[PDB]
């Protein structure tokens, strides 16, 4: 199929921007006491 | 010069003027009357 | 006065044959 | 595609369990969102402005976690007071019961047009 | 120091529930993503 | 004390039903809506702006009778009586579509005056006033369907008659002119209706179905006390039953109800932002790879180019009588038929 | 509760009912005499059932222009006549 | 017991023109069609 | 709090926090404004949507 | 590629069903 | 602790922080500006103003660039079509570069606000809390802000000490970089006038400079303060956010419909345009007077520009695009070479045939030839169907008058009816497809884009005002209601009025 | 120029998941007291 | 519980070092990877 | 989008020189 290329990036930066931010929030708050 | 549209402006300001008062006035006195 | 479950059944009555009217004019 | 060839054949938009149906599932958005606004909205102060108010419940606790009387008296000013329940165990019987018969009807529209009963 | 610093939180069933909805919203708009 | 004090004192008193500040905006606007509707619907036909019965005294059904759009020459003109097209005549503002306008700015204002009655009585009971904003999705709806997505097209014509079959119409016009269903905002707004109703129906059962007893008899509603401090129900059994059923279960309340509010609000906004894309008809009509892969193949044949097909039809068959103004005449040989395909 | 007298004391009496066998004929009567001698169709400009097309003419009168509509229903209306 | 009432306003502006309306409907019930 | 130059000239600018005009004040006269502007929307408003003709207003690209 | 992403999301979303269902915080009385 | 959305809940009662977070946005919002008009300089081809321009490449910022007078680049073309020129430092590249230059030092100073937070400044004289004169504030920033817009009025649009704007004919044909004089009589109010944008803001600058005078002078009334709460700054943020969602409905409106300040040289056509057939008017209009002095249909067909039969085509239409379908509008027809003429379609009689247009509404429409009366003549089938009004039976020839195969005729129903099919759309053009490799599918103009975005966030802004004004309006409530609250105060029938304890019978 | 589309994913990959690593690192390091 | 486990820590010199290291061996191998 | 690949890369080492060198954590004496 004759995809655009881009949708790509734009789906893996879709997941993993917003993602990786709330790893980074719970990670943050397990090393809490 | 006031056109026909110009005038039904008017006569809709006035209308909506007599309507808003109408209420309010009606509104104020029987908020007056009851205490 | 009047029971309440006169009042009720009359009504319902009532709303029962302005629905039949209804009815009737839509198969009319 | 099976929707828009069913609207084709039978007329389903025009059928009123289909008609029912929707009223379900629009009712009981409707009634989803109204019972947890008036339930959010009566929360029983526990916690700070900063700390997140779900932290004020906590896991089988006791006390009902909401004023229901706050939320009735709310809701029969919104609409009038015969329209509000003070009875928490009927209206989430209502709740149970709109969309569940909404969609026991919807469903049985569409097995009445499997059999060519079709929309008016 | 700023005495209206204050610590962030994010429990671990937000941190499901946000990976569900960061997730099935990248599924549903990949195809048009992609096009 | 002032008038306006004495003023604010009698709006705000305790009574059958609440008038407040918002009330002076709500209850005109609001009557004037319904009026509006039950007199056009009873009486008004939409001959001159659509060539449609819409009325009972036509004949019409309570299914198929309709406060039509304006014509689409009127364009977006707000169609007051006094305005330069109805120039003061009842008569001819009812002929032209003037209802409708009439009856979309004062359902818009009575919205606008319901909303502003939640946040006063949330004020003056003394609760948060979440039920407003809850209540900002279906304003959203409104305002993107009734007034932004005619804004942007070519009249208020391609607006929602206010009417059952009309909007049965508005539906099917929508799939076949805009594949709405294909669009992924009108996807996370069936998904926000339907898990609502799920949350209602499963919230409502199983409170129904955890209940404490707290009577003797067999009907438990009456063992309720709206004054009682306890749980009516258990959650922690809800929660047992729940997790080892589903595998995940709410075990607080309050989020619980938050997410009652939250699903079916985001829906309808969703729903809404997907609108105001159509009113601009940028809509997700098509996979421009899957139309490439069709040009280039004949045999390729999945259920999204036979839904386009469908709309095509949709499009031609309906094209004429919906749109009079356009003077379409579409000869048989042009027509899609599925035997020429 | 909020001082007014309640529904069902007021639609049980006697005095409600005798106001109430009068006003509601008479608005029924009103309603009647409005859709039957057909002053309802002057007053909304529904066409009759003998007005929607003219006597010649097989076109449905749609109006076209925004600042001569009136004039067209007009027109219409007399091409009827 | 007051009559004039907040309550009695709003049923009767709802009240009124539904009784005339149903006579109206009615009316058009026995048209020829 | 640190002392600058540009906050001792600033000061005098931010010194008033919570002094109101005691009563009414100005309302009347903000409520005459809001209604005028009020109007003037309208107004522009049914310039815009050609519900208020006004003689040489042509609402049009032809106007230019 | 556009199919991988897919099955990828989709297998990332049974992922996170397992991690919801069997590495959930527990729910704890009182 | 805090919620993720909660986070910037920290700022709310710290001025100096509040200050570096508005800093560092605004050097953000530099920098995006300065980048993206350095991406579309990179990307620009100023070759073709009139086939090719900026509105069919997808240029975004330019438009607003070239809106407000920076109409050359230092490479020496010019968007209006000359090159050599100088427009000496205020090009596009210095306009870009004056962006990324504010955006670094915005972003200097946001540091240094973060850091050095605690200044006096922003401390209550009195008792040492911080404390912002919320209302004070408001009468300088709208002084400020009437003197820009009095200036931006008086100055730069009139052309006393600035380049003026944007001005163009009604058809968009001759647009350029005018001085404006301001327009004083109620014409002023047409938003197709420009001279109503110089009065508009010369007189709402003046009156911005004297309300912002009365909002420092005097204080707001107790009942005011009071009601709308002005000692919490998310009021500012609710009404803020009010007049911000008003305001990008507005321009969202202003720029679907067209006005002055939305040309279509910048934005290119409206959907109104091609509905209202508004080119294909004033095309017929001038063929007819050519026509009429005594040309034959050739020379009045010739006659016709290149750029007003560009505007007379569907594919310059912003509402035929798609929401998914992306890039610049060369992306789908292709890039316009040039005009192939009128086509004039005729049966076996010689009897001129019109092609219905396609509507905007039409993802696809059928070809339908009709006479002058608006009886059907002729049709291409669907696919298969049989026929009686085809191009065969019925001997359809197209001839071309002006453009590139002016004098030309066909015959071949193959050709003719490529040519009706692409007839549909108004105005054939020849399309360069490869270069960027065009699928031939239709994408909306920067116009299109501008009015969906800001539709969209003048919604989503709505949302915002309504949840910011009910988090200041019930601020004391918003942790939870009262634990104490009295079933009474709730109930019917113990206090006369609703919530006034006062009142109690 | 003709480059590998697939570069762009794979920079930004080779970008993102290491150093958001490091991130989550960093950030849970900091709120350990 | 697990007697083995221990934090892990990461000082923000490290942090910058790293992210150093991942950025510059991005410039480096982009060219390539486009290629 | 190479060179935007490019420049952008460039753009962050020279931001994580800002702040490796202005946000550094202090060295402290003992
Ligand atoms: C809550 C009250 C309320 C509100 C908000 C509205 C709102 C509206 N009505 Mg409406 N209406 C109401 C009550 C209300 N109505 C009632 C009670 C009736 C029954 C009588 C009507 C009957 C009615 C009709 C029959 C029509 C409307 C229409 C309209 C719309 C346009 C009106 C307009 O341009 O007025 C503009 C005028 C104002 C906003 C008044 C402003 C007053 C200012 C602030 C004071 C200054 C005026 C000044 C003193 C007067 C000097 C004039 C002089 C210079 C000549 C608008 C949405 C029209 C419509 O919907 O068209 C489709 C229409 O045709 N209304
Ligand atoms: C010295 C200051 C300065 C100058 C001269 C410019 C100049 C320019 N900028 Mg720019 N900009 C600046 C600072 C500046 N910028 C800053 C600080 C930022 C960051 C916030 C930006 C962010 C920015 C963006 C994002 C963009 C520009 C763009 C542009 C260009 C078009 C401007 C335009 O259409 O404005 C339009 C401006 C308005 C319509 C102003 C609306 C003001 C509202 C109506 C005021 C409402 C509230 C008011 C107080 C009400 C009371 C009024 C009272 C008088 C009664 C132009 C070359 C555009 C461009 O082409 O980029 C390359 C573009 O897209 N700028
Ligand atoms: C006001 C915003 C705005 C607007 C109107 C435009 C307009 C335009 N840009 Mg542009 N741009 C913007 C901001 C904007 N830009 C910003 C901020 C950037 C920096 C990232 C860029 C970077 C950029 C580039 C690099 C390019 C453009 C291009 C274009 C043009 C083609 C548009 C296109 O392909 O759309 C595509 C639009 C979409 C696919 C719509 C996206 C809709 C999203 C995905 C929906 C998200 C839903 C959400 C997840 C739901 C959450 C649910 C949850 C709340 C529960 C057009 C003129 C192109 C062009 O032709 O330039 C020459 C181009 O190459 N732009
Ligand atoms: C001028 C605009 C403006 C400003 C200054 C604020 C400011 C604030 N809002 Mg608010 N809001 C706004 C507009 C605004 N809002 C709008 C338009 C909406 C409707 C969508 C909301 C809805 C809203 C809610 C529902 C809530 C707030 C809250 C808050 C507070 C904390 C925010 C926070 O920590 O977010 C932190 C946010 C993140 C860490 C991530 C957000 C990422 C988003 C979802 C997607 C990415 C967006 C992208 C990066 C930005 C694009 C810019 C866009 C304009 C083009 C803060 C005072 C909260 C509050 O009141 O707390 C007490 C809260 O609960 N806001
Ligand atoms: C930083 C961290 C996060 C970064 C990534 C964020 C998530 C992934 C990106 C999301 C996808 C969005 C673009 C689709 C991909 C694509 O193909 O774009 C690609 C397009 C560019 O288009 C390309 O153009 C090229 C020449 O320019 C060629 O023609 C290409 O074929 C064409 O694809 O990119 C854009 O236009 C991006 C800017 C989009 C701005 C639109 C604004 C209008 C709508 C905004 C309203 C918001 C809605 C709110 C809802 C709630
Ligand atoms: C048909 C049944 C009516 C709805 C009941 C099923 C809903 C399912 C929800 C999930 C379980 C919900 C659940 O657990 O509910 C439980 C709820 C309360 O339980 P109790 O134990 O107190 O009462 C039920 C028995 O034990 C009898 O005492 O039961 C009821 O309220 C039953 C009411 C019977 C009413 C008789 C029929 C009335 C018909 C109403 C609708 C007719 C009009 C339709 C118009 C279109
Ligand atoms: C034989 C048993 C069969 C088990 C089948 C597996 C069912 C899995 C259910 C979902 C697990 C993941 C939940 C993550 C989230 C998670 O762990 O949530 C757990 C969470 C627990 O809530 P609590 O009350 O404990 O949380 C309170 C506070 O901490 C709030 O943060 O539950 C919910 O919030 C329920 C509402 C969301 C329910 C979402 C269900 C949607 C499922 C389908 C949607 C995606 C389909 C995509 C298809 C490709
Ligand atoms: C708590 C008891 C009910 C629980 C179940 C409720 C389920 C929901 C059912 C709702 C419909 C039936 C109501 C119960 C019915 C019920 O309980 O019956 C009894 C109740 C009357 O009882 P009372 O005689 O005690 O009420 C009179 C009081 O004023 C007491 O003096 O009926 C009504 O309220 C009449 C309804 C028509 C009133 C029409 C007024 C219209 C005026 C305009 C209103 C505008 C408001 C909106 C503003 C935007
Ligand atoms: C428009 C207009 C207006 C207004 C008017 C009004 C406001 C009116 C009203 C009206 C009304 C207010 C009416 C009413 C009606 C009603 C009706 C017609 C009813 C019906 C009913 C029925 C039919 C029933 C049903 C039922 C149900 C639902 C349930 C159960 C079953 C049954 C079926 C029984 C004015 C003049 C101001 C101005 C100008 C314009
Ligand atoms: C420091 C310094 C400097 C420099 C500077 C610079 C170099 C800057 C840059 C800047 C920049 C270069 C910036 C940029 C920015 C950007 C941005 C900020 C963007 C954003 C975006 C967004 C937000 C987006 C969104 C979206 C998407 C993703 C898609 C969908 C849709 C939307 C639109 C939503 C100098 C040397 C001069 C000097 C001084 C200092
Ligand atoms: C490609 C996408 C990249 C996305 C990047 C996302 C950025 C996210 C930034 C993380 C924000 C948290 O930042 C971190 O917060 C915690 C609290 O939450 C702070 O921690 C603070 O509180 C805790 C808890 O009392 C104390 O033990 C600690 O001593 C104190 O500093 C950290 O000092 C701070 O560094
Ligand atoms: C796309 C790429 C994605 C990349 C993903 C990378 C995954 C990184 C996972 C990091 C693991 C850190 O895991 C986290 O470690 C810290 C210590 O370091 C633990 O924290 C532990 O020690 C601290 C310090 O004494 C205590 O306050 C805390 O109570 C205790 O649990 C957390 O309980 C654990 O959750
Ligand atoms: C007369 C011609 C020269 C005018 C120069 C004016 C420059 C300064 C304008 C400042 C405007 C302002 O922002 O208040
Ligand atoms: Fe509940």
């Amino acid at each position: 199929m004759e995809v655009n290329q881009l949708g790509l990036i734009a789906t893996a930066l879709f997941v993993l921007v917003p993602s990786v931010f709330l790893i980074i929030l719970y990670v943050q708050t397990e090393s809490q006491q | 010069t006031i056109t026909p549209s110009l005038k039904g402006f008017f006569i809709g300001l006035l209308s909506g003027a007599v309507v808003l008062g109408l209420t309010f006035a009606v509104l104020i006195a029987i908020s007056q009357i009851d205490k | 006065r009047i029971p309440l479950w006169i009042v009720a059944t009359v009504a319902g009555m009532g709303v029962i044959v302005i629905v039949g009217l209804f009815f009737y004019g839509a198969y009319a | 595609n099976f929707m828009i060839v069913f609207q084709a054949e039978h007329n389903i938009l025009m059928h009123p369990f289909h008609q029912l149906g929707v009223a379900g599932v629009f009712g009981g958005a409707l009634f989803c969102a109204m019972h947890g606004s008036l339930v959010t909205s009566s929360l029983i102060r526990e916690t700070t402005e900063t700390e997140s108010a779900n932290y004020g419940y906590k896991f089988g606790q006791e006390e009902e976690t909401y004023n229901i009387v706050a939320a009735h008296g709310y809701f029969g000013r919104l609409i009038f007071q015969y329209a509000s329940f003070n009875n928490s165990r009927s209206l989430h019987f209502f709740l149970a019961a709109w969309p569940v018969v909404g969609v026991w009807f919807t469903a049985l529209g569409i097995s009445t047009m499997a059999f060519n009963l079709n929309g008016f | 120091p700023n005495p209206n610093r204050q610590p962030v939180e994010l429990n671990r069933t937000s941190l499901y529930l946000g990976l569900l909805l960061i997730l099935v919203l990248a599924l549903l708009f990949s195809s048009y993503f992609f096009n | 004390r002032g008038w306006f004090d004495i003023l604010d004192d009698w709006l705000k008193r305790d009574r059958f039903v609440f008038v407040g500040w918002s009330g002076i905006l709500l209850f005109p606007c609001a009557y004037l809506a319904l009026g509006g509707w039950l007199t056009g619907t009873t009486f008004v036909t939409s001959w001159y702006t659509h060539g449609l019965a819409s009325s009972y005294l036509e004949g019409c059904n309570f299914l198929t009778v309709a406060v039509s759009t304006p014509a689409n020459s009127m364009g977006h003109s707000l169609l007051l009586l006094w305005g330069p097209e109805a120039q003061g005549d009842f008569t001819r503002w009812c002929q032209l579509g003037g209802l409708w306008t009439f009856i979309a700015l004062h359902g818009a204002f009575g919205l606008i005056g319901f909303m502003l009655r939640q946040f006063e009585i949330a004020r003056l009971v003394g609760v948060r006033p979440y039920n407003a904003i809850a209540f900002s999705a279906p304003i959203a709806v409104f305002v993107s369907v009734f007034l932004i997505y005619p804004l942007g097209q070519s009249s208020w014509f391609f607006a929602p008659s206010f009417g059952v079959a009309a909007i049965f119409r508005f539906l099917l016009f929508f799939q076949g002119f805009h594949n709405w269903t294909l669009n992924p905002f009108h996807m996370m707004g069936v998904a926000g209706v339907l898990g609502g109703a799920l949350l209602c129906a499963i919230h409502g059962a199983t409170v129904e179905n955890t209940l404490f007893q707290d009577g003797e008899g067999a009907s438990t509603f009456r063992a309720f006390n709206p004054t009682q401090a306890e749980e009516t129900y258990s959650m922690v059994t809800a929660n047992r039953f729940w997790s080892q059923i589903f595998g995940i279960a709410f075990s607080n309340k309050r989020w619980l109800h938050f997410f009652m509010l939250f699903v079916p609000v985001t829906g309808l906004w969703m729903s809404a932002i997907g609108v105001v894309g159509l009113a601009l008809n940028l809509r997700s009509y098509d996979f421009i790879s899957q139309e490439i892969r069709a040009a280039e193949d004949p045999e390729f044949e999945t259920f999204y180019t036979k839904n386009l097909l469908l709309n095509e039809g949709i499009r031609a068959w309906m094209a004429p009588q919906d749109q009079p103004h356009e003077n379409f005449v579409f000869p048989e040989e042009v027509l899609p038929r599925g035997n020429a395909l | 509760t909020t001082g007014e007298r309640p529904f069902s004391d007021i639609i049980t009496s006697v005095r409600y009912w005798v106001i109430h066998s009068i006003t509601i004929p008479a608005l029924f009567i009103a309603g009647w005499l409005f859709v039957s001698t057909g002053l309802a169709y002057d007053v909304f400009g529904t066409p009759r059932p003998d007005s929607y097309y003219a006597q010649e003419q097989r076109s449905i009168p749609l109006v076209t222009d925004r600042f001569e509509a009136k004039q067209q229903v007009e027109t219409f209306l007399e091409q009827l006549k | 017991y007051p009559i004039f009432t907040v309550r009695w306003v709003a049923v009767h502006t709802l009240a009124v023109p539904t009784i005339f309306f149903l006579g109206a409907i009615a009316a058009m019930q026995f048209i020829q069609r | 709090a640190r002392r600058t130059w540009l906050g001792d000239i600033l000061r005098p600018l931010n010194s008033e926090y919570g002094k109101v005009a005691p009563g009414w004040g100005t309302t009347p006269l903000m409520a005459v404004f809001m209604g005028l502007f009020l109007v003037f929307l309208l107004i522009i408003l049914e310039i815009y949507n050609s519900t208020l003709i006004l003689d040489g207003v042509n609402v049009s690209w032809k106007a230019l | 590629m556009e199919t991988i992403t897919y099955v990828f999301i989709f297998a990332c979303i049974i992922a996170l069903f397992f991690f919801a269902i069997f590495f959930r915080e527990p729910p704890r009385i009182t | 602790g805090l919620p993720w959305y909660r986070v910037h809940t920290v700022l709310i009662n710290d001025p100096g922080r509040l200050i570096a977070a508005h800093l560092m946005h605004t050097a953000l919002v530099a920098g995006w500006a300065g980048s993206m008009a350095l991406y579309e300089l990179a990307t620009f081809d100023p070759s073709d103003p009139v086939l090719n321009p900026m509105w069919r490449q997808g240029m975004f910022v330019l438009p607003f660039m070239a809106r407000l007078g920076v109409t050359g680049s230092w490479s020496g073309w010019s968007i209006t079509g000359e090159t050599g020129i100088d427009p000496g430092f205020w090009s596009f590249e210095g306009v870009a570069l004056a962006h990324i230059v504010l955006s670094g030092l915005l972003f200097l100073a946001a540091c240094w606000h973060w850091v050095y937070w605690d200044l006096e400044l922003f401390r209550d004289p009195r008792t040492g809390e911080p404390a912002l004169d919320l209302p004070k504030m408001f009468g300088i920033h709208l002084f400020l802000a009437g003197l820009l817009c009095f200036g931006f009025g008086a100055f730069h649009l009139t052309g006393l000490f600035g380049p003026g704007m944007w001005v163009s004919d009604p058809y968009g044909l001759t647009g350029s970089v005018q001085p404006v004089a301001p327009e004083w009589g109620p014409d002023g109010f047409n938003p197709y006038n420009p001279g109503g944008v110089v009065a508009h803001h010369i007189a709402a600058g003046i009156v911005g400079i004297i309300a912002g005078l009365f909002h420092i002078l005097v204080r707001p009334p107790q009942r005011l303060y009071k009601a709308l709460r002005m000692g919490n700054i998310e009021t500012v943020l609710s009404s803020s956010i009010a007049a911000v969602f008003f305001a990008a409905f507005v321009v969202a409106g202003t720029m679907w419909y067209g006005s002055a300040t939305t040309p279509i040289e910048l934005f290119g056509p409206t959907r109104y345009q091609w509905d209202s057939s508004y080119f294909q008017q004033e095309i017929n209009r001038r063929v007819q007077a050519s026509l009429a002095s005594g040309a034959t249909l050739e020379e009045a067909w010739s006659a016709i520009p290149e750029k007003l039969a560009f505007y007379d085509y569907i594919g310059n239409n912003p509402a035929k695009g798609g929401l998914f379908r992306t890039g610049p509008m060369n992306k789908g027809d292709g890039i316009a070479q040039a005009w192939k003429g009128h086509a004039v379609f005729r049966n076996k009689e010689g009897e001129e045939l019109f092609v219905r247009r396609m509507p905007a509404f039409f993802e696809s429409f059928p070809v339908i030839l009709t006479d002058k009366n608006g009886v059907v003549k002729a049709d291409i089938p669907f696919r298969r169907a049989e026929s009686k009004y085809s191009f065969e039976q019925q001997g359809v020839t197209v001839s071309f008058y002006g453009g590139e195969l002016n004098g030309q005729t066909f015959t071949d129903p193959p050709t003719v009816k490529s040519y009706a099919r692409k007839a549909i759309f108004g105005e054939i053009f020849e399309f360069d497809t490869e270069t960027l490799n065009s699928d031939g599918i239709f994408r909306t103009s920067p116009r299109g884009w501008f009015t969906f975005a800001h539709a969209v966030f003048a919604l989503l802004f709505f949302f915002g005002h309504i949840w910011h004004g009910a988090r200041t309006l019930f601020r004391d409530v918003f942790s939870g209601i009262d634990p104490e609250l009295s079933p009474e105060q709730v109930e019917w029938g113990f206090y006369q009025k609703v919530g006034d304890v006062t009142t109690r019978r």
